[PDB]
This record gives structure tokens, C-alpha cells and sequence, in this order.
């Protein structure tokens, strides 16, 4: 209806508007003093330095902040394609999650990441689709069995529906929200709040690419990443399927 | 002691091109960052320009770009300005001043003039009309700066004020006063004498009483 | 291009007196720098980083301040503090100063001792006719000079020139200046040099006959 | 289906390992050069500037990278909180594209972020398949003018279905594919290959974030973020007409 | 012309610490970074650490961490390093060289010598025995270091190879041959010549035949 | 850290013969750094920044490389351009150095004056026995000294000693001391100092006995 479709433009153009306001009042005062400090510490080098100009402090700065743009370290001087890295670079494409904690150079490379996500991204929607009608039958399927012993002791069936729908999520919540969260905590050492904005950024596919999980130089895990994608894949799908059938019992 | 020490004065035609210079000691000249500013009759300064005199690199007043073109010569240790297509808005004092945040030592400054006007000696009239008497000495019509008056010789010299130059049509004109007991005049001699380096000219002018 | 304010561009202070002069910045500053002028010579950095004192400048002197507002202080004003005092910032290129506050000294008011001279006869042959009129040795520096040729005003073909504060006696003086065309100057006979200072609401006049 | 399943299962496997090693053979070589370039950086410094030890001309990078880590930008407005780069960076939430060219400092932001996405991105799913239905509608329906002109020269109205549906995907390639790349190639200052990858990285919702539009309020030309906002909009809007019916007819056959 | 003039040669006890100096002048002492090297027995040069004389930041080679303390004096423009808890192997030259990047102006040495020793004059003794015969002079047992072995009072110049000093357990001992013909020896006498400036010993030895 | 590999340590060179002395690093650089060092002075910049001439460096010599593999090369020879050279690199913290390449002037092969002295009556009465060898002018260094007490072969308690290259005749000269005790001494009889040089496959052998 365009009556409701203008009505919905103008609901979403207001949650963004909302949004636009909190982010500006929570991290513009950071962004700011960040500003305040990089002058800071220009000032303290002039000072400390006098064979060296404003101007051309300046353009070391631009300099030096574009090659770590580009994932310079500052701490060295002198493998982020290594079979496992680039498996998992290549796994962040067809899932539309699209990290970019480490993006590609070549001109080859961007123009077969085309090409490779145009095919690879609705191939991953069939087994995604799949693997969710599947997921979602074996779930609703087996807590069938335990829902069976509350039905008989009296409880109305359209309200045990909502208790076994309740079951479902929070077994799968504990699963693919809870689990990992934990998981990350221990392994990437975040905070237990880092680790569930990690989880959600990644299974809604936004995929900021601020916290990636096995991005460590450190790390010589080598399952651990690919893994990880393990759990990206059934989260995903759990993530697509209970939102489906949600969708159906709307409509 | 650290010291800048910039070259003399320079008179040039409205158009013409001009280059003043700065010579570092005390210090090393390539340690430092080089500024050049420009006060403008004795009012706020602007900061024309630095250079690197090390790296060469040089970055200008917005205001200055097309103007300055700093330079430095790491051998004699001196630092250059040139100052191009010259205007009457150009006529300031010039100061290299050395700082990458604060302008810590400046040279004793040059004073640029831009005008079309040739050496002119002066025409010294003098200016004669109680406990005291005020006489005078018109030092009107020379070019360029600097006159000096003197009185009898420096015999005078408590009661004695040089008012600054003024433009009058093109050209330099101020007058010196001298304050002396009305008992000295002109019972004796009030001389003034007037000295324009430019013209080697040195005239003496008895106050003589109207 | 950081705008600096100092205002008021102009200040006066007895010996003994404290005086606090202020630069604000058209928008923030981590540190401003000041200078000390005397007029004659160049500029001297008298206090970098905001309140940092350089060698030769007296304890008497203290700067501080913050963000967009600064100030120079003189805990006792001397003699030798009377200058022109500029502050200066390198927070962001390029560096900017302020218009300058020139610190004069205060002292008791004095009346101008008026003198008016005709054109000489060496000037008269030569075509020309300057009146001079001297205002000396005055306090304070607001002074109005006027001139009258037989008593209707004239105001073309004047020009003025003050001195800096007198070193000796902290005193101004002044030299206004009609200069005429021998015609001009012999169609008329009197010539008046009209001053009006704070010491008088009644103008000191001297005058003369081209007689 | 079940057998079918794991067969698509290990075609994507294969798929990403196939991947894998594609970009490793292309990327691998390059790893080193920004951190090279860096050292060049530093080096050239030194050279320049002899009162710098390295050791000193290392705290200024670590501390620089600090500063540009809490979001400063080299200045020589550059705000990415200021209401237009914040509402920017609230659409790269619901849309799912999430850039992160410009990342949450604060724990308050991301806590919130979390929730502002959960609510966002489904209500956005709503107004994308509602303007969906509502933008494939108009230009199916303008194509009717264009259909008439195949009708008359009575040609099979079943291959007119498909030239529809080729010009269907064709108008739409030309209007937000290919015109918004060449007007990044000029306001970006972008190469060709450039623009495009960023073009699709962008309707795909992978939206790395190593080229981005920026939605950064400026002039020259004060009508462009205004028109980029609602491109993206529109672009995302005409993917979704094409890859369910793509999705529908793969899924069925 | 550039020049690092470093302190004199150091020889301290085992477990003292030393300070050595150097003197920069021809160019700006703040302006550049001083750096240390050590170089033992003319062998592998290690560089020891710098100090930015301008900040006074100082880094170290992990090696020399605790042993090294850089400090300057920039009213004088001179750089030091003191080395702590000496032990014989911190015996070495060491280098004052100026360089952020290469080190291109380095200072004459200084000789640092850590030893047990008390100075111990040397035991000359003499070694004696075709046209041409060679002689020698065997100086043994003292310290510190150099002794000036000559030849009849260095008239006897050609010939001669004084051979490099060795520390045998804390004291030093080198040789010293002579050739001359055989026409000479021992026709004339050939007495070697050693001094020990230490302590203050000249001994002299005549090369005598065996009976 | 980084580790710089100078290998040969030893290469010699007639006038007029290219030398290329090769510094490979443990891991890549920028650009690497050389000095020439003589005996009795400090290390001089000689080429810098890889290929960069320092400024009395004349045009013979030049450097070239690149990643982990530099050299300095000589065109042509000369007589003055025989010392240590040695490669340097500052492109990561700590700077660090080669063991450096002793360059020495080639010349006709000599061999070894071998000469033996017995102890001295001077130093038997203080207890000790110091049997020298001289072996004198030879080319080249390598050279090879075995003792001998009544055939059995005695390597504990000799002490060696070589001279740098003579500056007018190029040979070089050692010093071999079997320091004992003077009762081992006087326990055997004949003391004989075995050379092995180039210059004779047959060894040279200067011999004593103790009557
Ligand atoms: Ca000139
Ligand atoms: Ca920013
Ligand atoms: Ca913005
Ligand atoms: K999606
Ligand atoms: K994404
Ligand atoms: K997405
Ligand atoms: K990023
Ligand atoms: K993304
Ligand atoms: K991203």
C-alpha cells in the first residue's frame, strides 16, 4: 500500500535520525579527544624535535597513517593469506558478512571477488535455506519427544507451542549465542560484552570487521579459524530459520 | 649568543623584484626552522613563510604564496627572501625569525620601501617666532630616510624632539624641535644642524628671530 | 588562520600598578606565546608555552591560560615595561598573532606648550609657504589641533606627526602642518593653531600676523 | 534431498577452498607493502631529520596509531560522529552492509548498536521487499511501452517475457550499476575497476569497508551524499526483484 | 670540521665503574644523536646505545642494559658513558660516533683496560743466539700497558719487529727481534732498549753471545 | 639482532686487481652502510645509504645491493685501499655490524726466517723458562707453529703473537713463547720450534739442545 510504504519510509528515515543522535552523543566525545591527543602529541614532538617543521610532521603523519590504513604495524619493522586465513577471507564473502580486516591490493584480486561473490553469495542462500528447513525440522522434531510429557499433564496446545518455541530458541540461543560468547571470552581474551557484540555483528552479517576471531598475529590455531566458520554456518542458518518461521506464524 | 643578522634596507621601483637576507651564528643553521614575518607600519605581524634550511622545505602564508620565495645557502648559513611584482603595499619591515612553535630569536628586521621616487636632498628652512622659547627646523622635500637634526653641534640636546618623517607628495618632510631659556634667544646662536646621508648632504640653519 | 584578539589595543599603567593583558583565540589553543616590542627594535619572545618565561624576561612578568583565553600579566608595572606586547599560537598552521596591545605609561597630566612659525623668507622665493605648529611635552596623547586663516577654518594641506612617549618625562608632543602655496599664504594676514586637551575645556591658541 | 544437501554442501567447500587458494596466489606477494612503505616512511624521516632517533621516530607512529585508532584523522567536517556521518553509519547497521571505515570506541555504542541492529535490519528487510515490490511494479509496467513495440512486430510473447526480463535487469545494471560507477570514477577519484568492486562489495551487503562513498557533508558539487543514501536504497531494492526470482527457479529445478 | 675528542684510555679494577667523555665541536652538539661502540680486540663492533643529547632519550642494546648509563652535558657539548660492575671482558675501545642512521663522524677511541695488575715494572731479558743473525729481547711480567722497546737508543731502527704485547694471567709480555748482519754480531755491541713510562723504568740489554 | 656475515674475514689483492667484499644480512634491508678501518684509528664512514660515496672515498670504490644481499667493490686496486672494511645497517633497532673483511696487499711468496732461543740465564735464576721463536717475514699469514720437548710435541703454555701486514715489504711476522717451569725445563734436553708454511712441503725447523 503506498499509504503504508510512505508511512514506513518515514518510520525508518526517524529510526535512523534516532540512531544518528545516540552514536553522535556515544562516540563523538572519543573521536574528538582522539583528535585532541594526535595534536597533542605533534605539539610535544615539535617542541622536543626542532629540526623538523609543523608541515612536515604533518605530512609524516599522513604518511605513516595511510600505511597503516593499508595494516602496517607500528610495533615491527620489515601470514594474513595463508591457506587457513584465505579460506576464511573467501567464507566472509558468500556469506555477506564481509569483515575486511584484511582487504586485497591486487586489481586481480577485487575483480575475481566480483565474480566470486556473485556466484558464491545466492549459492550459500540454497544450502543456508537448506540447512535451515533441515536444522529447523530436527529441532522442532526431537524437542517434540520431551514436549509430548507436558501436553499430557494439561497445558493448553497453542501455549506448550510457545513454551516448545521458547525451548527452541533458548537451546539454540545457549548453542549459537551463549556458547560461542564464552568461547571467544576465553579465546580471543575480549570482555564477555566484546565477545556478544562480536557474535550478534557476525550472525546479523554486518560484519563491521573491528573484532575478527583468529585474525591474531599471534594465534598458531590452525582449525580454529576455519572452525569458527563451522559455527558461522549453522548460526546463520538457525539465525535465517527461526526468523522464517516467526514469519510464517505473523502472517 | 645566538643572532640574526639580516642585510641593510632596500629601496626598489613599484614592479621590480627584491631580495634581503639573514645570517645565522651562535647556533646551527640547519638544526632550526627559518620564518620570515612582515610588520606593516608598526601594526599587527603576519607570518609570511618557514623553510627547512636542511630539507629545503618551504610552506607559505596563503596570503604570501605568489610573493615570498624563501631560499636558504647551507654553506654560508644564511637564509634568503625574495619579494616579487613589488607594490606600495609591500613597503613594511621584514624579520627572519627562527621557531617551529614559538619564535624564539629574531633578526634586527630590513626595512623595504617601494616607491618611484628618486634622491632628493632636503630644503632646511628654519622656525623662529616667557621663561622658555620653542625654535624649530623644517627638513622638507628629501628622499629617502633617514635625516638627522642636531643643535649647535649636540651643544643642545636636553629640549630637543624630531617629529617622525610624513609622505608629502612623494617625498620625506619632518621638522626638529628645541626647547632653550628665552634668555639664550637670540641674545646667542640656535643653530640646527641637518645631515641626509643619502644626498651627502649636511646643511646648518641659524634660527633667525622675526 | 586562528584569529587572535587583543583588545583593548591600547592601555596605560602607573609605576607600581598591575596590569593583565588578554588574547582570545577564535576558536581553542593548547599554548599561546607572547612578545615584547619596543618600538625601534624587533620583536623579543618575552613568554612561550603559555607561561614560561625566557631568559632575560623579570619575575615580575607571568603568563596563563587556556583554550580560547589567555593573559599576560605584570604583577608591578615599571618604566621599562612600557611596550607593545603581541601573543602569538602554533596550535595549528599557520601561526597567527594578535593586533598588538601597546602599554603606555601613566603620569601626572601636563598642558601642550602650543608654538606657531610662519613660512620663512628662504621658502617664500622658493614658491612655497609651511606654518608649523608644535604641541609639546602633553599628557595624556588625546589632543585636537585645528587651524584658522583669518579665523575661518582651513583643514587642506595639513599634515600631523606625534612622537612616542617621551623616555625622559613619559610625555607626548605633536607637529601639525599647513603648507600652502605663497599666494594662498599671502591673500591672508593671521594664522591661528587651535589646541583642544583634557587639561582645558578652554583651547590653547597661539597665533601670528604676517606682520 | 538429503544427498542433494551434501553434495551442495562439499560443491561449497570445494567452492571456498578453490577460493582460498585463488586469493592466496594473488594476494600473498602483496601482504608486505604497506608495512614496507611504513618503513620507507620512517626511513626517509630519519634521513631528513637528524636530531630523530629511530627509537623516538617509534614512540611518535605507536602514539599516532593510538590517536588514529580513537578515530583522529590527519588535518592539513573530518567529524564521522557529526548527525550525517552518525545516521550514515546507522544505515551500514539495518542495511547489513556494515563498512566499518569508521568503528565503536565506546562500550555504550556497541551494547547499543547490538539492539539498534535486532530491531533495524528487520524493520529495514520490510521497507526493502515493500519498495521491492513497489520499484519492480513501475518498471515492469514502463516496460509494458516497450513490450507493445515487440508485439507489433509480432514476435513470441514468451521471448518478449525474456527481453522484458533481460531489459528489465539491463535498465536497472545501466541506472545502478554502471552510472553510480562512473560517477564515483569522477567524484572518488577511483579507477573504473575500482568503482564497480565497490559498487557490488556494497549491494552484495559484504560492504568491506576498504572503499566507501563516506557520507561526509561537503561541497563542489553539496547534492552527492544526499543522492548516495538513497542509491544505495533503490540498488539493494532491485537485487532483491532478480535474486528471488533467480532463488525461486533454482530452487524448484 | 667535525670533531668527537674522547677522554683519555681508563684502566680500572675489576668490578669499579668507569666514566669516559666525549667532546663534540664544528658543528651543533643538540643537533644529532650520539651513539657508543665498543670494539674488543679489533674484532665485532657492537653498538652500545644513544642519547638524543636534545631530549636525553636514551635506548640500549639489550646486551649492555645494566653495564651502560649515556648522560650529556649540553652547556659544555659533551656526551658520557659510564660502564658499571667492570669485568676483564669490558676491556675494549670504545667509540663516541655521531649517526641517526649511519654513524659518520667517530671519535679517536678511548681504551678501557680492567685488571687486577699493580704496576709492575717488566723483566728484560735478552735472547741470544748464514750472512745475516737475528737477536731479540723477551719483556715479560708487567703492566699496565705500552712499553717503547729500542735498538742501541734507536739507532739500530731496521731489522726490528716488536711484536704484539699478550696478557698471560693479568700481565703483559711481547717480544722484540732484531736482524742485523753477522759482520756485527758480535763485533759490536747490541743492547735493547725498554721503558716503562707506569713506573718510570728504562732498562737497558745488552745481547751478549752464549759462552 | 639483525645478523651481518662478512665472509671471507681474509681476501688479498695485487694493485690494479677489482676486490668485491660481500655483506649478506640474517634477514632483508634497506640499504646498507660500510667503513674502512686501518690500524691505529677509528672506522671512517666510507660508502653509506648502499652505494653513496663519503666525501674523501675516491671513485675506485663503489657498493650496490639490495634485500639481503650488499657488496663493496674496488674498480682497480690501490696500495692505501688495504684495511677493514665493514657493513653496517639501521633499518631495524639495534644498528649491528659485520665481523668485518680484513683486505691485505698480495706479494711473491717468502718464507719464514725461523729462529730459536733457549731461555736466558737472567730468567732461569727466577724460576721461569721462556724458549722464543721468531718467525720472520713471510707471506702469506697463514702459518702453522708446533713445539717439540725431545720429539714428544708440547701445544700447553705457548703463547703466539703476529704483526699487520710490514707497510713497505707486505710480509708478515709471529712470535711463538713455550713458557715453562723451569724444572719441566730442565727435566728434557732439546726444544725444537717446528713452522709449516706454503713456502715448503717439507716443514722449517730451528732446534736446541739444552747442552
Ligand atoms: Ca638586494
Ligand atoms: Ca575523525
Ligand atoms: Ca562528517
Ligand atoms: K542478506
Ligand atoms: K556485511
Ligand atoms: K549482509
Ligand atoms: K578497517
Ligand atoms: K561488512
Ligand atoms: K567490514
Amino acid at each position: 500500500r503506498s499509504t503504508t510504504l510512505l508511512a514506513l519510509l518515514a518510520l525508518v528515515l526517524l529510526y535512523l535520525v534516532s540512531g544518528a543522535l545516540v552514536f553522535r552523543a556515544l562516540e563523538q566525545p572519543h573521536e574528538q579527544q582522539a583528535q585532541r591527543e594526535l595534536g597533542e602529541v605533534r605539539e610535544k614532538f615539535l617542541r622536543a624535535h626542532p629540526c623538523v617543521s609543523d608541515q612536515e610532521l604533518g605530512l609524516l603523519i599522513k604518511e605513516v597513517a595511510d600505511a597503516l590504513g593499508g595494516g602496517a604495524d607500528p610495533e615491527t619493522q620489515s601470514s594474513a593469506w595463508d591457506l587457513g586465513s584465505a579460506f576464511f577471507f573467501s567464507g566472509t564473502i558468500i556469506t555477506t558478512i564481509g569483515y575486511g580486516n584484511v582487504a586485497l591490493r591486487t586489481d586481480a584480486g577485487r575483480l575475481f571477488c566480483i565474480f566470486y561473490a556473485l556466484v558464491g553469495i545466492p549459492l550459500f542462500d540454497i544450502l543456508l535455506a537448506g540447512v535451515g528447513d533441515r536444522l529447523g525440522s530436527s529441532l522442532r522434531h526431537g524437542i517434540g519427544h520431551i514436549e509430548a510429557i507436558f501436553l499430557k499433564w494439561h497445558v493448553p496446545p497453542e501455549l506448550v507451542r510457545v513454551l516448545s518455541a521458547m525451548l527452541f530458541l533458548l537451546i539454540g540461543c545457549l548453542l549459537f549465542v551463549l556458547t560461542p560468547t564464552f568461547v571467544f571470552c576465553y579465546m580471543e581474551d575480549w570482555s564477555k560484552l566484546e565477545a556478544i557484540y562480536f557474535v550478534i555483528v557476525t550472525l546479523t552479517t554486518v560484519g563491521f570487521g573491528d573484532y575478527v576471531a583468529g585474525a591474531d598475529p599471534r594465534q598458531d590455531s590452525p582449525a580454529y579459524q576455519p572452525l569458527v566458520w563451522f559455527w558461522i554456518l549453522l548460526g546463520l542458518a538457525y539465525f535465517a530459520s527461526v526468523l522464517t518461521t516467526i514469519g510464517n506464524w505473523l502472517r | 649568543e645566538v643572532q640574526l643578522q639580516q642585510s641593510g634596507p632596500e629601496l626598489v621601483k613599484p614592479g621590480a623584484s627584491m631580495k634581503t637576507s639573514c645570517k645565522v651564528s651562535g647556533y646551527s643553521f640547519t638544526g632550526y626552522i627559518m620564518n620570515w614575518v612582515k610588520q606593516r607600519h608598526g601594526k599587527n605581524l603576519e607570518w609570511i613563510g618557514l623553510i627547512n634550511p636542511n630539507t629545503g622545505y618551504t610552506t607559505y602564508n596563503q596570503k604570501f604564496k605568489g610573493k615570498a620565495t624563501l631560499t636558504v645557502d647551507k654553506s654560508s648559513s644564511t637564509a634568503y627572501m625574495e619579494l616579487l611584482s613589488l607594490t606600495s603595499e609591500d613597503s613594511a619591515i621584514y624579520y627572519c625569525t627562527r621557531g617551529n612553535y614559538v619564535f624564539d630569536y629574531w633578526g634586527q628586521g630590513t626595512t623595504l620601501t617601494v616607491s618611484s621616487a628618486k634622491t632628493t636632498p632636503p630644503s632646511v628652512y628654519p622656525l623662529a617666532p616667557n621663561s622658555m622659547v620653542t625654535l624649530g627646523c623644517l627638513v622638507k622635500g628629501y628622499f629617502p630616510e633617514p635625516v638627522t637634526v642636531t643643535w649647535n653641534s649636540g651643544s643642545l640636546s636636553s629640549g630637543v624632539h624630531t617629529f617622525p618623517a610624513v609622505l608629502q607628495s612623494d617625498l620625506y618632510t619632518l621638522s626638529s624641535s628645541v626647547t632653550v631659556p628665552s634668555s639664550s634667544w637670540p641674545s646667542e646662536t640656535v643653530t640646527c644642524n641637518v645631515a641626509h646621508p643619502a644626498s651627502s648632504t649636511k646643511v646648518d640653519k641659524k634660527i633667525v628671530p622675526r | 588562520q586562528i584569529v587572535l584578539t587583543q583588545s583593548p589595543a591600547i592601555m596605560s599603567a602607573s609605576p607600581g600598578e598591575k596590569v593583565t593583558m588578554t588574547c582570545s583565540a577564535s576558536s581553542s589553543v593548547s599554548y599561546m606565546h607572547w612578545y615584547q616590542q619596543k618600538s625601534g627594535t624587533s620583536p623579543k619572545r618575552w613568554i612561550y608555552d603559555t607561561s614560561k618565561l625566557a631568559s632575560g624576561v623579570p619575575a615580575r612578568f607571568s603568563g596563563s591560560g587556556s583554550g580560547t583565553s589567555y593573559s599576560l600579566t605584570i604583577s608591578s608595572m615599571e618604566a621599562e615595561d612600557a611596550a607593545t606586547y603581541y601573543c602569538q599560537q602554533w596550535s595549528n598552521s599557520p601561526p597567527t598573532f594578535g593586533a598588538g596591545a601597546k602599554l603606555e605609561l601613566k603620569r601626572a597630566d601636563a598642558a601642550p606648550t602650543v608654538s606657531i612659525f610662519p613660512p620663512s623668507s628662504e621658502q617664500l622665493t622658493s614658491g612655497g609657504a609651511s606654518v608649523v605648529c608644535f604641541l609639546n611635552n602633553f599628557y595624556p596623547k588625546d589632543i585636537n589641533v585645528k587651524w584658522k586663516i583669518d579665523g575661518s577654518e582651513r583643514q587642506n594641506g595639513v599634515l600631523n606627526s606625534w612622537t612616542d612617549q617621551d623616555s625622559k618625562d613619559s610625555t607626548y608632543s605633536m607637529s601639525s602642518t599647513l603648507t600652502l602655496t605663497k599666494d594662498e599664504y599671502e591673500r591672508h594676514n593671521s594664522y591661528t593653531c587651535e589646541a583642544t586637551h583634557k587639561t582645558s575645556t578652554s583651547p590653547i591658541v597661539k597665533s601670528f600676523n604676517r606682520n
